[PDB]
C-alpha cells in the first residue's frame, strides 16, 4: 500500500 | 457524551497518557471528549486528535483487508462453501469503520471546520474531511459510492486551494495533503497519471524551497517528501 | 450474551477469522459465546480461547504496566503536582484488566474446569486459572492480596500435581505450565530460589524424554524448553 | 520481562 499520513 | 464531566484539560493529558500506552481507543475517546468542550484546537491538540483515530481506523481498515480477502477467495471457482460467516464479519468490521469515520466527519462538520479560519487548521482539518471520506470510499459499493468519492475530492481540492495560497511549498500539512490527495487519486479516483504528477509537482517545488528552511524545519519537510518519493517509485 | 443467537460452529469460525485479521477482543468475545453454549472443549478450541484472552490481558498488562511507571515517577520527590489524572486513567485501565480477568476466571469457574477430566483439559484450564490469577495479583494491592496470591498458587499446584502424574516431562502443556508457574515464584511469591529450581527440574527432566519424541513433538518441546533456558539465564 | 506462554 502507498504511503500517507 | 461520557467525557461530558471531565475537565477539557484532563481530557487532552489523558490522550496524551493513552498515547503513551499505546491505547488509541482510548485516546480517540479523550480526543472526541475535549472535541466537544466547544473550544478551538490548538496545533497539538489537532495533532492529537489526529494521530488518535489515524491508529484506530488504520488497525480497522488493516482487518477489514484481511477480512475482504479471505471472503474474496471463498467466492473464486473452486472454492468449498463456507456459509455466510466470512461475509458477516467483514460487514460487522465494516459496519465498526464507517462509525468511527462517521464520528470523525461528525466532529469536523460540528464545528471544527466551520471556525477554522487560519490556514493551518482549516488545511488541517479539511484534509482530515477528505481522509475520512476516502477510508469510507474504500469500502463503499453502493447507490452511493460516487458521491463518497466525490465528497473525499471536494474537501480534498478546498484544502489544496488554501495550502497554495496560504502556506510556503515545504509546509508539513501542505506536503501531506497532497500526498493523501495523490494516493486518493491512484487508489479511489483510477486516476494514477493525476496522482503520479501531483506527487511530483508537489516534491519538485518543496525541493526549491529547502533553501529558506531552519534545521528541524528542514527534517520535517524531507521527511514527508521522502514518502511522495517512496510512492512515485512504487507507481513508475 | 450477545452472541446467544450465534451458532456454536459459526462463533468458531468467527474467532479463527478475527485472529487472522488481529483482532483479538472480537476473538476473546467470540470464544466466550463458544464457551456458553455449554459444550466442552476441543483442543483446538482451547487454545483460541486462551490466544485471544492472553492477547488482550497482554496489552491491558503492558499499557498498565506504562502508566503505572508514569504513577511512580509523579510520585518522586521532585516532581511537579499533575493532579489526579495519571492516577485515574492507571485505575480506569486497571479495572478494565480485572474485568477481563474475572471473566475468564468466571468461564473456568461456570462450567470449564468442572466438566475437564481428561489431563490435557484440566491441566490447561488449571494453568489458565492460575495465569488469570496471577495477572489479578500483579496489580493488586489492597486487603485481598494475599488470598489473590494463594488462588494462583493453588491453581497452579493443583495442575503441577496432575501434570506430573498424568503427562510426559515433555508435554508442552506440562511446560508450559511449569515456565509460568516459576515466573509465578520468581515476580509474585518472592521466591526466586523455587522459581530456578522448578525451572532447571523442569529443563532436565523434559531433556531426558526427547528421545521418545518424533520429529514435529521435539519441535514442540524444545521452543518451551528454550524459554525455560531463557529465564533461567536472566535469573542466574 | 521474563517469558511466559
Ligand atoms: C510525523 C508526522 C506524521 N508528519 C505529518 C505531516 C503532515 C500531517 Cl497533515 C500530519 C503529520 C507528524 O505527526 N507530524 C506532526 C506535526 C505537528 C505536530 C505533531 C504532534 C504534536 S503532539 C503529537 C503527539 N503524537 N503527541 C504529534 C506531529
Ligand atoms: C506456540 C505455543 C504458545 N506453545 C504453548 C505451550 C503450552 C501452552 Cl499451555 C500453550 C501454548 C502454542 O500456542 N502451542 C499450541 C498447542 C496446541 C494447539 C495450538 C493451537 C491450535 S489452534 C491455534 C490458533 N492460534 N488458531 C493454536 C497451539
Amino acid at each position: 500500500f502507498p504511503a500517507t499520513v | 457524551g461520557a467525557m461530558g464531566s471531565m475537565e477539557r484539560a484532563s481530557l487532552i493529558q489523558k490522550a496524551k497518557l493513552a498515547e503513551q500506552a499505546e491505547r488509541y481507543e482510548d485516546m480517540a475517546a479523550f480526543m472526541k471528549g475535549a472535541v466537544e468542550k466547544g473550544e478551538e484546537l490548538s496545533c497539538e491538540e489537532r495533532n492529537l486528535l489526529s494521530v488518535a483515530y489515524k491508529n484506530v481506523v488504520g488497525g480497522q481498515r488493516a482487518a477489514w483487508r484481511v477480512l475482504s480477502s479471505i471472503e474474496q477467495k471463498s467466492n473464486e471457482e473452486g472454492s468449498e462453501e463456507k456459509g455466510p460467516e466470512v461475509r458477516e464479519y467483514r460487514e460487522k468490521v465494516e459496519t465498526e469503520l464507517q462509525g468511527v469515520c462517521d464520528t470523525v466527519l461528525g466532529l469536523l462538520d460540528s464545528h471544527l471546520i466551520k471556525e477554522a479560519g487560519d490556514a493551518e487548521s482549516r488545511v488541517f482539518y479539511l484534509k482530515m474531511k477528505g481522509d475520512y471520506y476516502r477510508y469510507l470510499a474504500e469500502v463503499a459499493t453502493g447507490d452511493d459510492k460516487k458521491r463518497i468519492i466525490d465528497s473525499a475530492r471536494s474537501a480534498y481540492q478546498e484544502a489544496m486551494d488554501i495550502s497554495k495560497k496560504e502556506m510556503p511549498p515545504t509546509n508539513p500539512i501542505r506536503l501531506g495533503l497532497a500526498l493523501n490527495f495523490s494516493v486518493f487519486h491512484y487508489e479511489i479516483a483510477n486516476s494514477p497519471e493525476e496522482a503520479i504528477s501531483l506527487a511530483k509537482t508537489t516534491f519538485d517545488e518543496a525541493m526549491a524551497d529547502l533553501h529558506t528552511l531552519s534545521e528541524d524545519s528542514y527534517k520535517d519537510s524531507t521527511l514527508i517528501m521522502q514518502l511522495l518519493r517512496d510512492n512515485l517509485t512504487l507507481w513508475t
